[PDB]
Order: structure tokens, then C-alpha cells, then sequence
């Protein structure tokens, strides 16, 4: 097996950064008066 | 016949070839046939929970305001069939796939659940905390008295019904 | 106006309720599953190591991959920095868990007062995962973890040894719980208007 | 080789799960019927004690916990909650640019206890919730992630 | 010791639990005759006095008990 971690280090940072985005839009729904 | 738990029907003769990677060999079978002796299992098992549901079922026929009364009930039959269950599963091959007398308590088990919740259902909608007087006259729809529930009402035909079904079916699904 | 914001006070209350559900789930991946590091092509053995359990290769060009270490056993685990970040994983998973228990109140309780309950258990969670994925670094110094990864690996240094999709997650986590601990301050205050 | 759950699934995970609802059912019982709901808790809590006796009976005395043993002693405590629930509330019934501040923009310093009379309309909820998900992590945990 | 047919000991312990059940549900039909059938309004007594079941009760369970214990130990002994 190929022991090289790139596409699922790319593809789990990828989701990290979408739920890091949607939680700072809930910020952004808040603070925003 | 030393057999104690069994009953030896008969016995049946015969023979036949066996394949085998060295070749084929001749082989004298007999096969015994067995059946097992039920009657220990009934007084043991079978009876007592039949008689432990029954009690469980026993409690809706007393009044609604005996709440620790029924409560006592329903908690004490569920630790009896515990350890019933505990008992009957003890003197008995350890094997991890359920047999039927693990179901038949299973299903007793889950009877005598039931009626405790079922009192719990009943005495939720309990409304006064005392109980009728006796001398007092109750008018049909102190001053006023809990009516009988209807929910009790309802379960003591069910219960019983349900229950004697599923005997009947069990019983003469194995036998 | 009122309307508009009580309909956006709604919205971003379930949603808020649908990321910290994600992030439980995070938690409980990154806790459960064995991925925090991984093997490299100049490694001296192969396979993988989680905050508790581990599996190595045998060495004889095939996977053969020996497993051992469960958090039930205090005693497999390789060394007292991977017990004690276990142990924080494990409490920030009950911390989160017992929020999303806490949802249950808001058909009695104030609205507020819960909103702030999850925001501090939700605080005290990412707290509670900071502390674990800080120690644990510290435990690679342990002589199973040395005999994987060879002898240059030690505290606070990967060496040949990468961190595999479990650690980045729980950093992730680490980030997610901090935000959505702070989104739960600020929605517990703007029901009180 | 791979172990068979029947037996198991029969003789002690249902009865345990059922024993903690049962331990629930006190929640409903109405407050003042002390002894009922004191009976009720106590004696869950016996049946409990004598349902994990089971547990072990196969096992050699391995000094790590199992996953049937961690079911048992979740449900003990579950049961143990329960009563120590009900103590609680018959012992208090019978007798700078962000908004504001560091007590009013966290701990609640305003008010807050006073509601503990409605401490059993949260554990009729609670409890329930708890041990559902309990049972979605227990049970996703040990069958599909590991 | 496990020997699985039924046996002396087996049926007077089955009949000291049948002896105990009949008490518990001679309590409940003295409830039930109360509770129940009140608001509506040896030789057996009548039901409607729960105080006479319960002296009929008082006298005829220890000699049921008795000649139970007569008829086991005379049979086995
Ligand atoms: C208090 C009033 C006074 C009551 C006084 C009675 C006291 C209690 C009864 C009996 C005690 C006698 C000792 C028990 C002895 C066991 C009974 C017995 O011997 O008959 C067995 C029948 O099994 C069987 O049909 C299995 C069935 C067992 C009986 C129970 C089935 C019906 C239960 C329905 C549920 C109703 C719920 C009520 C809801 C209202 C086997 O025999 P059989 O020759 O074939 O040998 C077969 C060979 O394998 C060795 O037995
Ligand atoms: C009520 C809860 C019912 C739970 C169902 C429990 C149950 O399935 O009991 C079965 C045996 O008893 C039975 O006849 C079940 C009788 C159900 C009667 C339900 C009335 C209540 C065992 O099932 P199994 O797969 O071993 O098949 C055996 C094979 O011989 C059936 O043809
Ligand atoms: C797989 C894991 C399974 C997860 C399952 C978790 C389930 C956990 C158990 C119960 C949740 C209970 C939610 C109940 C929410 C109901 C809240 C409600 O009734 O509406 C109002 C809005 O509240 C609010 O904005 C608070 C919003 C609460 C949001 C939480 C519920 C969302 C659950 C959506 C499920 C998504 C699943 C997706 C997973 C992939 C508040 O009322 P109210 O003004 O009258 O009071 C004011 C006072 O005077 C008296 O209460
Ligand atoms: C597990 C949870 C399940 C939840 C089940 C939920 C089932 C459920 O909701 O029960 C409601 C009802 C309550 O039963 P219940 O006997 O307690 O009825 C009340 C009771 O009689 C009170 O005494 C009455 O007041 P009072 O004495 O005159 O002062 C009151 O009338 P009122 O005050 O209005 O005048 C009555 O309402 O009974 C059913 O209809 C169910 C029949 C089917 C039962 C089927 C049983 C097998
Ligand atoms: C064997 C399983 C049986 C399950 C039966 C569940 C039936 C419960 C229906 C609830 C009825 C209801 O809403 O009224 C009770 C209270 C209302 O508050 P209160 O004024 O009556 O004190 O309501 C509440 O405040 C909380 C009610 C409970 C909601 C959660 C029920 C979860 C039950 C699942 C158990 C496994
Ligand atoms: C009270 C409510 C809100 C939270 C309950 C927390 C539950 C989900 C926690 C408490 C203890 C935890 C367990 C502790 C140890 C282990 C052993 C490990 O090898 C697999 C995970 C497993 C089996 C955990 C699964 C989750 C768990 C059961
Ligand atoms: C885990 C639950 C245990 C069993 C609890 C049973 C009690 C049920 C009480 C609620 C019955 C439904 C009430 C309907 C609303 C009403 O009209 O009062
Ligand atoms: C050691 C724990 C025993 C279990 C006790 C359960 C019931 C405790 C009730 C609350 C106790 C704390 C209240 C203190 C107030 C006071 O001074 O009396
Ligand atoms: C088990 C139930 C535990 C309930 C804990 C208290 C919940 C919050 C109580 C009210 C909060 C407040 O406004 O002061
Ligand atoms: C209703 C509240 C209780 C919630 C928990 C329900 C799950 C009880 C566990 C029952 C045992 C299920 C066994 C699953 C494994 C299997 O059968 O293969
Ligand atoms: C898809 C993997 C799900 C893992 C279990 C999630 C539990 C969430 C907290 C109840
Ligand atoms: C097995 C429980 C039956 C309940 C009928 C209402
Ligand atoms: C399962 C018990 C039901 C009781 C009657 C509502
Ligand atoms: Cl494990």
C-alpha cells in the first residue's frame, strides 16, 4: 500500500474548514445587529 | 438406562461409506434417539413464573390509592423473576444462542414490566390521595371519591387474555 | 423587526444545536478511532497508534498488524501522558454529551440559562480537549512508541512517525468547540434582548 | 471465532435496560407518596446488584472492563441517579465590548436553587435523554467504528 | 445435587409456594371486595364481610397447612 496521507489529510481539512465557516456565519447572523 | 434427564425411544441401525482424503472406508453407525424429561423443568421454571406473572397481573384488582402497595408489587415481582431467570439460566448448558425457556421468561419478564407501568400509568391520573371510606355513598357519574380506572378496568381483561394466548401458542408450538 | 429576529434567533439556535451534534460526533470519532499518527516510508515499522490503543507490524514485508491497548485498561496504555489525555478526550466527550443532554431542558427551562449551561459545559469541553491534545505529545517518548517510530522520535517530536486524519480532526474539534462555546454565550444573550 | 449475542441480548442487556425504566417510572409517581417512590428506588437498586452478578460468570477475572461490564455499571449508576434525584427533591421540598460583563455575560449572577420543585419534570426528560445517548454511543461504538 | 425429575423435596417446597401465593391473593380478593365491590354495595362465609374472610382465612389456611403436611409425610415416611 501506498503509505502516503495527503488526500485524506486534504479531504478531512477540506470538512474542518466548511464547519469552521458555518460556524463563524452563525457569528456573522449574530453579531451583525 | 442410566439415563436420568432423558428417555432412550429407541435406537437405529445402519451403515454406509465415508469419503476421506486416504480413501474410502466402511462405517457402523447407530444413532440413539433421546427425549428429554420435561416434567422437572415445569415444576421448577414453568411454574413459578406462570404464578410470579400472575401475581404481577394480581395487582390491578386492588384500589388505585394504594399507591406504595402496588408499587411494592410491581418492584418485587420484577426482582422474583429476576432471580427466577437467573436460576433457570444457571443449570443449563452455557450456550450464547436463546432456547425456549429463555424465551418464556423473556416474554414473563416483560409481562410483569408492563404491569408496573401500567400502574404507573393508572396512578399518574389519580387524582385524590385517600381512598373510599366505605360507609360514605359514592354517587356514579369526604364529599368525593376516585372512580375505578378504566385503564385498570381494561387491563385486567387483557393481561390475562394476552397472556393465556401466548401460553397457548408456546405451548403448542414446542410440544 | 421583532419577528425578523426571532425567526433568526430560531434558525441559529438549531443550527447552533446541529454543529455541537457534529462536533459530539467528532469527539467520538477522534476519541475511538486509532489514526492520531502514522507510519512513513522511513519509519523502522509500520502501523498506527490512537491515545490508547495500538497496532505495529510484525516486520516481515506483510501487514500482520499486532493490536493491543483499550481505555478500559489502564495498564496497556504506553505511558501516564496517554493516560491522562484519554482520560481529557473522555471528559470533554461526556462534557459535550451532557450538553446535548442539556438541549432537553429548553422545553422548561429559560432559554437563556441553558444557552449559557452549554456554552460553559461546551468551554470546559474544548478546555478538556486542548489539555488532552497538548499532553499528549508528551507520552512519544515511551519505549513502544521509540521502538515504532525509531529512536530519534521523543517528547514533543514527531520524527519519522506523521500525524494521520485524527489528530488534525481534534484540533478541529478543538477550534469547532471554542467557537460554538462562544456561539452559545452570545445566543443565551441575545434572547434576553 | 466470533461470539454469539443471543443469550446475552436476553438475559441481561433487555432486563438492565428495562430496570433502568422501571428506575425512571419513579419520576412519574407523584411527589409526597414517599415511601412508594423510596421503595421503588431502592429496590431497582437491589435488582440491579443482583442482575450484574451475572455479568462476570463466564469471564476469567480479567482486571479490565468489558463492554457488558460498562453497560451494567452505566445502568447501576443510572438507577443510583434516580434515587439520589429523589433525595434531593423531597429533602428541598419538605423544608467590556463584546455586551456587558464577566457575570452577566456567563455565570448566571442574577437569580441563580429556587426550581427545584421541578426537578422531576426535568428527569422525566433527562434521564431518558441521557441514556439514549448513552446507547447511540455505546452501541455505534462497539459494532461499526471499533 | 442435579437430578432432574421431580422429587419429595420439590413438592413440598411447590406446595409451600402455593400455600404463600393463595395468601397474597386472598389479600387481594379481601381488597378487591372492599374497594371494589363495596361502593356498589368449614363452611365458607359470605364474601360481602372482608372481616369474616379474613377469620375463615385465619382458620382454614393452618389446617390446609396441617393436612397437607400430614398427607406428604405420611406418603413419603
Ligand atoms: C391454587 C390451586 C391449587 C392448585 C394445585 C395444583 C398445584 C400446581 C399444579 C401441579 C403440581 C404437580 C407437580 C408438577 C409436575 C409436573 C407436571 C407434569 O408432570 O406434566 C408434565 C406436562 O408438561 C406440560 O404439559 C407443560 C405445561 C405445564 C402446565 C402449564 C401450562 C398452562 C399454563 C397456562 C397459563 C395460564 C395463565 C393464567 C391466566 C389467567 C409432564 O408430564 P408427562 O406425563 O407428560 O411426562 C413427560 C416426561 O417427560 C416426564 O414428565
Ligand atoms: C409478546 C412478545 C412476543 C415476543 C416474541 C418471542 C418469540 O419469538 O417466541 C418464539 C417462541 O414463542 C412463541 O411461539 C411466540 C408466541 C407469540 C405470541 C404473542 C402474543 C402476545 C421464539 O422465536 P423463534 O425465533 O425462536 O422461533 C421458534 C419457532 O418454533 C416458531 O415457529
Ligand atoms: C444522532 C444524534 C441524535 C441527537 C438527538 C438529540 C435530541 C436531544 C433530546 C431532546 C431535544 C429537545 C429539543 C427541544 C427544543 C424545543 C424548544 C421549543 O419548544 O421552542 C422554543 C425555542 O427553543 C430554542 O430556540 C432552542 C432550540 C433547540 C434546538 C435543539 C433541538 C434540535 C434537534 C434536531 C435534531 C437534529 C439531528 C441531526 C443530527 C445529524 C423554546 O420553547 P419556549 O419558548 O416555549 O420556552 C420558554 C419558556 O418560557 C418555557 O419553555
Ligand atoms: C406507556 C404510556 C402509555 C400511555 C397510555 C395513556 C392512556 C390514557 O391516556 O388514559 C386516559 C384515561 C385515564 O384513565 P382513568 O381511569 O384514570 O380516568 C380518569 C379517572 O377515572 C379519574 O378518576 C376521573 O376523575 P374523577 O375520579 O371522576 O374525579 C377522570 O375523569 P374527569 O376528572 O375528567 O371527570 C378520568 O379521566 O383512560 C383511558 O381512556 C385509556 C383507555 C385505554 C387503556 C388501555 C389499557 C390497556
Ligand atoms: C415504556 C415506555 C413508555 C413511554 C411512555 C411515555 C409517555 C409520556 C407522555 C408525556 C405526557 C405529558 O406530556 O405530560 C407529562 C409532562 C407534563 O408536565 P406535568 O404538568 O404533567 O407535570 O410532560 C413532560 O414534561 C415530560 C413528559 C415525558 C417526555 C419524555 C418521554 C420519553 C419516554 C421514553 C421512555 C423510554
Ligand atoms: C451521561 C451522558 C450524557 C453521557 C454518557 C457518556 C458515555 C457515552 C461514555 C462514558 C464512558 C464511555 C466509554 C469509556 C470506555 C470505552 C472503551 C473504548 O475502548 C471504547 C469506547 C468506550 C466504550 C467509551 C464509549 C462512551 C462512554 C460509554
Ligand atoms: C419511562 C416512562 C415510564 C412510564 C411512565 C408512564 C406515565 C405516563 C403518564 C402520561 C400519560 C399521558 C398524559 C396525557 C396528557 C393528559 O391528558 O394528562
Ligand atoms: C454524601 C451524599 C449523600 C447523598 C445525599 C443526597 C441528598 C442531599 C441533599 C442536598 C444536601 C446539600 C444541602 C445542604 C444544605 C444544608 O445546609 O442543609
Ligand atoms: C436532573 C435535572 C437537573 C436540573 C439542573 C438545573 C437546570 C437549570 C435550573 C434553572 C436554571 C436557572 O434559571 O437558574
Ligand atoms: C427506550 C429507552 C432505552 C433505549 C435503549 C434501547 C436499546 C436497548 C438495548 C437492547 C439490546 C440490543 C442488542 C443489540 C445487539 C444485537 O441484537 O445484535
Ligand atoms: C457515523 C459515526 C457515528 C459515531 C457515533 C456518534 C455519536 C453522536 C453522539 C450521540
Ligand atoms: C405484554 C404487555 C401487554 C400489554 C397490553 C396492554
Ligand atoms: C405497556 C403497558 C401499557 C399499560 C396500559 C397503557
Ligand atoms: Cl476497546
Amino acid at each position: 500500500d501506498s503509505r502516503d496521507y495527503s488526500t485524506e489529510l486534504s479531504v478531512t481539512v477540506a470538512v474542518g474548514a466548511s464547519l469552521l465557516f458555518l460556524n463563524i456565519l452563525a457569528f456573522a447572523a449574530l453579531y451583525y445587529k | 438406562s442410566r439415563l436420568n434427564q432423558y428417555d432412550l425411544l429407541g435406537q437405529t441401525v445402519d451403515s454406509g461409506i465415508v469419503q476421506s482424503s486416504t480413501g474410502e472406508y466402511v462405517v457402523m453407525t447407530t444413532h440413539f434417539h433421546l427425549k428429554r424429561k420435561i416434567g422437572y423443568f415445569v415444576i421448577q421454571t414453568y411454574l413459578p413464573c406462570i404464578m410470579t406473572v400472575i401475581l404481577s397481573q394480581v395487582s390491578f384488582w386492588l384500589n388505585r390509592e394504594s399507591v406504595p402497595a402496588r408499587t411494592v408489587f410491581g418492584v418485587t415481582t420484577v426482582l422474583t423473576m429476576t432471580t427466577l431467570s437467573i436460576s433457570a439460566r444457571n443449570s443449563l448448558p452455557k450456550v450464547a444462542y436463546a432456547t425456549a425457556m429463555d424465551w418464556f421468561i423473556a416474554v414473563c419478564y416483560a409481562f410483569v414490566f408492563s404491569a408496573l407501568i401500567e400502574f404507573a400509568t393508572v396512578n399518574y391520573f389519580t387524582k385524590r390521595g385517600y381512598a373510599w371510606d366505605g360507609k360514605s355513598v359514592v354517587p356514579e357519574k369526604k364529599k368525593t371519591f376516585n372512580s375505578v380506572s378504566k385503564i385498570d378496568r381494561l387491563s385486567r381483561i387483557a393481561f390475562p387474555l394476552l397472556f393465556g394466548i401466548f401460553n397457548l401458542v408456546y405451548w403448542a408450538t414446542y410440544l | 423587526y421583532h419577528e425578523h429576529y426571532m425567526r433568526n434567533s430560531r434558525a441559529i439556535g438549531v443550527l447552533w444545536a446541529i454543529f455541537t451534534i457534529c462536533f459530539a460526533i467528532i469527539n467520538v470519532v477522534v476519541f475511538i478511532q486509532p489514526y492520531w499518527v502514522g507510519d512513513s516510508v522511513s519509519t523502522p515499522k509500520p502501523g498506527y497508534f490512537g491515545l490508547f490503543h495500538y497496532c505495529v507490524g510484525s516486520g516481515l514485508a506483510g501487514r500482520e498488524l499486532t493490536c493491543r491497548g483499550s481505555f478500559t485498561d489502564f495498564s496497556t496504555i504506553p505511558s501516564s501522558a496517554f493516560k491522562a489525555a484519554a482520560f481529557f478526550v473522555l471528559l470533554s466527550m461526556v462534557l459535550i454529551l451532557g450538553c446535548i443532554t442539556c438541549f432537553s431542558l429548553f422545553f422548561f427551562c429559560n432559554t437563556a440559562t441553558v444557552y449559557k449551561i452549554c456554552a460553559w459545559m461546551q468551554l470546559l469541553a474544548a478546555l478538556c480537549l486542548v489539555l488532552g491534545c497538548m499532553i499528549f505529545p508528551d507520552g512519544w517518548d515511551a519505549e513502544t512508541i521509540r521502538d515504532m517510530c525509531g529512536a530519534k522520535t521523543g517528547k514533543y517530536s514527531l520524527g519519522d512517525c506523521s500525524v494521520r486524519w485524527a489528530y488534525i480532526l481534534a484540533i478541529i474539534g478543538i477550534l469547532n468547540a471554542l467557537i460554538l462555546s462562544f456561539l452559545a454565550f452570545v445566543l443565551g444573550n441575545r434572547q434576553t434582548d | 471465532l466470533s461470539r454469539r449475542m443471543g443469550y446475552f441480548t436476553i438475559q441481561t442487556y433487555i432486563p438492565c435496560t428495562l430496570i433502568v425504566v422501571l428506575s425512571w417510572v419513579s419520576f412519574w409517581i407523584n411527589k409526597d407518596a414517599v415511601p412508594a417512590r423510596t421503595s421503588l428506588g431502592i429496590t431497582t437498586v437491589l435488582t440491579m446488584t443482583t442482575l450484574s452478578t451475572i455479568a462476570r460468570k463466564s469471564l476469567p477475572k480479567v482486571s479490565y472492563v468489558t463492554a457488558m461490564d460498562l453497560f451494567v455499571s452505566v445502568c447501576f449508576i443510572f438507577v443510583f441517579s434516580a434515587l439520589v434525584e429523589y433525595g434531593t427533591l423531597h429533602y428541598f421540598v419538605s423544608n467590556c465590548l463584546d455586551g456587558k460583563d464577566c457575570a452577566s455575560f456567563f455565570c448566571c449572577f442574577e437569580d441563580c436553587h429556587i426550581r427545584i420543585a421541578k426537578m422531576d419534570s426535568y428527569a422525566r426528560i433527562f434521564f431518558p435523554t441521557a441514556f439514549c445517548l448513552f446507547n447511540l454511543v455505546y452501541w455505534v461504538s462497539y459494532l461499526y467504528l471499533g | 445435587p442435579k437430578i432432574p425429575y421431580v422429587k419429595a423435596i420439590d413438592m413440598y417446597l411447590m406446595g409451600c409456594f402455593v400455600f404463600v401465593f393463595l395468601a397474597l391473593l386472598e389479600y387481594a380478593f379481601v381488597n378487591y371486595i372492599f374497594f371494589g365491590r363495596g361502593p356498589q354495595r368449614i363452611k365458607i362465609p359470605d364474601l360481602t364481610d372482608v372481616n369474616a374472610i379474613d377469620r375463615w382465612s385465619r382458620i382454614v389456611f393452618p389446617f390446609t397447612f396441617s393436612l397437607f403436611n400430614l398427607v406428604y409425610w405420611l406418603y413419603y415416611v
